[PDB]
């Protein structure tokens, strides 16, 4: 299962 | 950027035996970037029905893919895999050899 | 052995040709079970393993939305990396991430990881302590400062220690009939004249799962490690794997050579000769 981590670099 | 050239292995799913149905495989791995062109060939002619696995990659980040199609080997039909990639100055062709 | 759930994201820009392409693939051990491909008029998270039929019906809709939101932030990372590395808008570039957790056979967690790459090179990674970042260059150091200030490691650690293992445990249960029954290899040896005085012995292993395997040639019971050729393990296409090992021997000396096949699905190692 994925979650949203908002991985903005 | 990093650019890595594909390794190519061509082989059958089951040990080859003339007249019995089978799957011809062309496994391309270790390449970067991910745009690549893979044709399966029968006597130097492009085979129309060909499918591939979903694009995945390894611990060193380089991509791998399997291209495959049903076929029935005969004794005089020769099969090949033809690969094109930015790291290749011309298409690499790898002939199927049922002993590898 | 142990077990793992692994995910891989790939984002590829295409200047002049519209929006970036975004692919997710997820694996339990050596079995792919989901995929997301943005190359579609209405892209969906999709099952790639039959035992995924056992999920709650809201699963596909939920995972499709998370996937679309993730694609959006990776579209923005491709433009951000252009600014950090001072590159033009003209060329195609790649952004990747991989992450997953590992578990002993009894279900206990012991390892999690998270890494990022830009154009095929290490960009930034979560450290072994899951509490700090390692940036691979001065461009990636922008991302290190930003993610330390905002406490991202904790959120990443939380996911890798709780949600990841919890779901790896469920998926193993869902697919126990296939993920936890090893399929042993079928091994045979072939003979092909190499030179005038020499022959090649090829030891084949087909149809095995999982992918880890030991294929070694011995001469008189001793390891022949230097003189073996050994192909990379390759997919059969049906979810099984294949490998072979070869050695060149003087003619008539065949009986000296033996092939040992250790695999999880074998009660004891196979030992074969020509």
């Amino acid at each position: 299962t994925l979650i949203d981590l908002t991985e903005l670099i | 950027m990093i650019q890595r050239t594909p390794k190519i292995q061509v082989y059958s799913r089951h040990p080859a035996e003339n007249g019995k149905s089978n799957f011809l495989n062309c496994y391309v791995s270790g390449f970067h970037p991910s745009d690549i062109e893979v044709d399966l060939l029968k006597n130097g002619e492009r085979i129309e029905k060909v499918e591939h696995s979903d694009l995945s990659f390894s611990k060193d980040w380089s991509f791998y893919l399997l291209y495959y199609t049903e076929f029935t080997p005969t004794e005089k039909d020769e099969y090949a895999c033809r690969v094109n990639h930015v790291t290749l100055s011309q298409p690499k062709i790898v002939k199927w050899d049922r002993d590898m | 052995g142990s077990h793992s759930m692994r995910y891989f994201y790939t984002s590829v820009s295409r200047p002049g040709l519209g929006e970036p392409r975004f692919i997710i693939v997820g694996y339990v051990d050596d079995t792919q079970f989901v995929r997301f491909d943005s190359d579609a008029a209405s892209p969906r998270m999709e099952q790639r393993a039959p035992w995924m039929g056992q999920v709650e019906p809201e699963y596909w809709d939920q995972q499709t939305q998370i996937a679309k939101d993730t694609a959006q932030t990776f579209r923005v990372n491709l433009n951000t990396a252009l600014r950090y590395y001072n590159q033009s808008a003209a060329g195609s570039h790649t952004f990747q991430t991989m992450f997953g957790c590992e578990v002993w056979a009894d279900g206990r967690f012991f390892h999690g990881y998270r890494q990022y790459a830009y154009d095929g090179a290490d960009y930034i990674a979560l450290n072994e302590d899951l509490r700090s970042w390692t940036a691979a260059d001065t461009a990636a150091q922008n991302t290190q400062r930003k993610w330390e200030a905002a406490g991202e490691a904790e959120r990443h650690r939380a996911y890798l220690e709780r949600e990841c293992v919890e779901w790896l445990r469920r998926y193993l249960e869902m697919g126990k009939e296939t993920l936890q029954r090893a399929d042993p290899p079928k091994a045979h040896v072939t003979h092909h004249p190499a030179s005038d005085r020499e022959a090649t012995l090829r030891c084949w292993a087909l149809g095995f799962y999982p992918a880890e395997i030991s294929l070694t040639w011995q001469r008189d019971g001793e390891d022949q490690t230097q003189d073996t050729e050994l192909v990379e393990t390759r997919p059969g296409g049906d979810g099984t794997f294949q490998k072979w090992a070869a050695v060149v021997v003087p003619s008539g000396e065949e009986q000296r050579y033996t092939c040992r096949v250790q695999h999880e699905g074998l009660p004891e190692p196979l030992t074969l000769t020509w």
